[PDB]
DNA sequence: TGAAGAGAAACCAGAGTATACCAGTTACTTCTGTAACTCAATTTTCGGGTCCTAGTACACTGATGG
DNA sequence: CCATCAGTGTACTAGGACCCGAAAATTGAGTTACAGAAGTAACTGGTATACTCTGGTTTCTCTTCA
């Protein structure tokens, strides 16, 4: 039986990969630039919540 | 004899050795130290038709463990060793199996709780806080990032635009190295304006059609 | 473009926030900001009101663990400081800051110059400019109903 | 009257065919410097303190031993 | 008994980071020139991974002479 936190906790690893698949992009595009990346900027809160 | 070969004497001799199985609070001790020569005395008592095998945990190791054979015939093993210096070995052939068991049975399970309790440490989890965070996104005049890139920028300040003749030996200079050129990696050869470098690349060079990649300027005029 | 029209909404609505908490979000730097910003309310022909000090208090104050009393606290501090002219010609966020390292030091928690500086964006040397501004006329800013453990006549 | 091919209904890979991204570059702006007065905000820097833990000198004490 | 020899009870250093404030310097907006260099912001080819009939193949009974 998969309970409210199973079936959250398979929710979050496909919502947390899309995370780090956001972030790895858009990091990707300042370092390609030259540029370092501002970690706070690079998170996209929406994905989870 | 080379490198590779094995010192196979040890199995010519036939010495025999026993493998023994021993919890990680028994080595753990001896880890402890380690450097003492001393951790223990193994105990044999044998009877008409029956042997046991035990070993005593010494005084000072500790501020009963019995031993149980097991068969042998199922499985052939061997014991080698590899030195430092290249030279592997072969020290023996196991003879008998073993293996330690507690002598208590309740408090025991205690000490294997602080184990497994110590081993939970890394086990990191979550942590309700009471105060929603607002140390996040806080005022900065800018970002150290931009200020760090624009600076970069600043300093590095002009492309000049160089003589035609300085910027065609260089151009000419470079072609020798490779056959083709990328445009973008010509300029950072170059370093001249794009607009500057593809007037003069195109007052000579010309730009051929590949089909393995795109269309490239290849630096021979012809 | 998108900042300052964030900043922009954020003061039509009535809750302006700072330059320094549309920075603090945005990837550009404060000062292309108030270009785009003043840029917009050029292009767009339309105005927005003059910020207040009492609009940063219930954020200043919230976000930092100040209770209720502390706030409206600060908040009397405040508009009777640019009421009897003390501050002259000073930035709200400024006078409003000092005002809420006034009405912490008065009150039970107490906020150092640093941590006021964190959440309001302001350099602790402007807090105390505008401190020292309010320094000696701090008693008829208070409130005049309230109770504070640490005593309002020695503040340093 | 079979024989050497004639016809027929299955599979099977492959060559155009079809997408499918993936760069490849033309304008079209901002953004420098200098000048100036203004005022406030913010940073930098700068001489000196400031506190703290850890030895240090030095006169005296207190046996100690021969 | 007068030699000697730890301890002791302190202000006085010795490093050792560290902080507090002040003063100077900068930043920032406003204008208007000036030339040129960054700095995105935009349309427009170009060549490969699937892909879809399809051309050939292959026994397997049969066709057509012979």
């Amino acid at each position: 039986l998969d309970l409210a936190g199973p079936l959250l906790a398979f929710l979050f690893r496909g919502m947390f990969k899309n995370l780090l698949k956001e972030v790895r992009i858009y990091a990707q595009k300042f370092i390609d630039r030259g540029k370092d990346f501002n970690l706070e900027l690079a998170i996209k809160t929406r994905i989870i919540s | 004899a080379e490198r590779g070969e094995l010192d196979l004497t040890g199995a010519k001799q036939n010495t025999g050795v026993w493998l023994v199985k021993v919890p990680k609070y028994l080595s753990q001790q001896w880890a402890k130290a380690s450097g003492r020569g001393e951790v223990g005395k193994l105990r044999i008592a044998k009877t008409q038709g029956r042997t046991e095998v035990s070993f005593t945990l010494n005084e000072d190791l500790a501020n009963e463990h019995p031993f149980v054979l097991q068969s042998v015939g199922g499985q052939t093993l061997t014991v080698f060793t590899e030195s430092s210096s290249d030279k592997l070995s072969l020290e023996g052939i196991v003879v008998q199996r073993a293996e330690c068991r507690p002598a208590a049975s309740e408090n025991y399970m205690r000490l294997k709780r602080l184990q497994i309790e110590e081993s939970s440490k890394p086990v990191r989890l979550s942590q309700q806080l009471d105060k929603v965070v607002t140390t996040n996104y806080k005022p900065v005049a800018n970002h150290q990032y931009n200020i760090e890139y624009e600076r970069k920028k600043k300093e590095d300040g002009k492309r000049a635009r160089a003589d035609k003749q300085h910027v065609l030996d260089m151009l000419f200079s470079a072609f020798e190295k490779h056959q083709y050129y990328n445009l973008k990696d010509l300029v950072d050869i170059t370093k001249q304006p794009v607009v500057y470098l593809k007037e003069i690349l195109k007052e000579i060079g010309v730009q051929n059609v590949k089909g393995i990649h795109k269309n490239t300027w290849e630096l021979k005029p012809e | 473009i998108a900042s300052a029209c964030l900043y922009i909404a954020c003061r039509q609505e009535g809750v302006p926030r700072t330059f320094k908490e549309i920075c603090a979000v945005s990837r550009i730097s404060k000062k292309e900001i108030g270009r785009c910003f003043k840029l917009i309310l050029k292009a767009l022909e339309t105005s927005v009101d003059l910020i207040t000090t009492g609009d940063f208090m219930s954020r200043f104050c919230s976000n930092l663990c100040l209770p209720k009393q502390v706030q409206m606290a600060a908040t009397h501090i405040a508009r009777k400081a640019v009421e009897l002219d003390l501050v002259p010609g000073r930035s709200p966020i400024s006078v409003a800051a000092a005002a809420i390292y006034m009405a912490s030091q008065a009150s039970a928690e107490k906020r150092t110059q640093k941590e006021i500086g964190d959440i309001a964006g302001v350099a602790d040397v402007t807090i105390r400019q505008s401190y020292r501004l309010i320094y000696p006329r701090a008693p008829d800013l208070f409130p005049t109903d309230f109770k504070f453990d640490t005593p309002v006549d020695k503040l340093p």
